[PDB]
């Protein structure tokens, strides 16, 4: 889930 | 209400935005004097996003690995890693660097954000640092390196550089000391966030805003002390209330004591019972005491 | 959520703000080329506020009466060599073209449409925000005294479409000002008299935008196979404090992306208008009309 | 009532 932008 | 989501004019920060490329990755960077700051995840390639090893990454890099552009052209002549950020040095000093500091913002405090894509400023909004150290923003792919800041007199205080989306509509980033708000890692693993909470001091401000606008139906003689409210806060998802001179100002102008609004909070939290305040059906905690002082009074 | 109140970067517009003074009155002006725009009430003495003769006031003036100062950014020495009235705005001419004049137009904005405001005091930009122009031709702004002449605009690529120049406070937190053609939004007049406002109304196209955003976020319990025609809805709207729905390309983009048809959402609005009956949408108990289709397109999706 | 700003 954590998405780097 | 006379209360709007107000951000600082963004001109000063627009002139500092640049694009930074390294490898496949492209994103925004902040050009202040001879340094360009950007997220260190600009280094790693697609299939290491889940676990990068940034130190080994840094080594494999040279000054030639990074390309910096103002969308002049900028030559990078040094690279260093500071926590979760890259500190690049370039051979040209930004001619329109504003007076500035680096300061990390606390939960409840508001700041202005310049959303940017490919080094192009595309818009501003204000946000409050959540009690769980995330931010409710508007950031899409291409967004990283976007910058958040407050302003005091002529001095811009840079407090935020955007890094990642933890879950739908929920974001985080680093302070310019390189630390991430709070402790989140810049890798694409699933990460659990603390439970968000109402910012007590801001809700109090908002209620003073209501009183100043003649909306005061929720005010009673009844009071709850700061100390009893804080014990109640713990069990009810509110932050600890800490008074400031700007709140004190609101109390003096309205003649309504802080602890009358502490009591009213306790009651309103259980239900507005059909009524509105300014004119919502739930508590507002995204306006600070200084917002209220500024937008409505002096001050 | 993913949706926030997002204004335009204000740098370009910051570079056109000037302070305009006349007698003892001072307020903000907008410097484009050789013209400085500002509210005509900068001429009005305090004891004339409730009933100003602007024809007589303008007569009383010479070029000497007005002075302009640039406080921020590139400093400039200006001199007015011309003064004229355009509706509720002053249009002064100065001897120096603004070196930082942006490509621009003058546009009057319509109910439902969002614009960005640069709030200024004494020629100095102090904050920005976005407002949607209300169906009763007012805005819910944030302005104090000294704020008059603050400007509102939209952008088309790099072209700035100036649409608003702040004039007055009609009631608590409800404001109006001029389009640059000199017409006051809502036909309110620039005198200190109580002036009643028309009933406000939900902006139908924005409510639909908001419901699309809900669906996009995984909230579509209000979505039924049933629908109302645009025309049906439009006649119903006139009777229930909703503006008429005018479809646009970006709305059609939402309908496409979500697979949900416009008329379905209009049918939904029928139902919801009375209350959500204990339920919420993103995550309020009331309809939301302060976001446009372009906001949703922009902030949630690519465009 | 209207206030000139």
């Amino acid at each position: 889930x954590a998405v780097l932008x | 209400s006379g209360l709007v989501k107000m951000s600082h004019p963004s001109g000063d920060v627009e002139a500092c935005m640049v694009q930074v490329t390294c490898g496949s990755m492209t994103l925004n960077g902040l050009w202040l004097d001879d340094t360009v700051w950007c997220p260190r995840h600009v280094m790693c390639p697609a299939d290491q996003l889940s676990d990068p090893n940034y130190d080994a990454l840094l080594i494999s890099m040279t000054n030639h690995s990074f390309s910096v552009q103002k969308h002049a052209n900028l030559r990078v002549v040094g690279h260093a890693m500071q926590g979760t950020l890259l500190k690049l040095t370039v051979d040209v000093a930004n001619p329109s660097t504003p007076a500035y500091t680096f300061t990390t913002v606390k939960p409840g405090a508001a700041f202005s954000v310049l959303a940017c894509y490919n080094g192009r400023p595309t818009g501003t909004f204000t946000v409050v640092m959540r009690p769980n150290y995330t931010i409710k923003g508007s950031f899409l792919c291409g967004s990283c390196g976007s910058v958040g800041y407050t302003k005091e007199g002529s001095v811009i205080n840079f407090c935020y550089m955007h890094q990642m989306e933890l879950a739908n509509g929920t974001h985080t980033g680093s302070a310019f000391d390189g630390t991430m708000y709070g402790a989140f890692m810049d890798k694409q693993v699933h990460q659990v966030q603390l439970t968000d909470k109402y910012c007590s001091v801001n809700v109090v401000a908002w209620l003073y805003a209501a009183i100043l606008n003649g909306c005061a139906w929720f005010v009673k003689p009844n009071r709850t002390s700061v100390v009893s409210f804080n014990e109640w806060a713990l069990a009810n998802q509110f932050t600890e209330f800490v008074g400031t001179q700007s709140v004190d100002m609101l109390a003096v102008k309205t003649g309504v004591a802080i602890e009358q609004l502490l009591y009213a909070i306790q009651q309103l939290y259980t239900g507005f019972q059909g009524k509105q305040i300014l004119g919502s059906t739930m508590l507002e905690d995204e306006f600070t005491p200084e917002d209220v002082n500024m937008q409505i009074m002096g001050v």
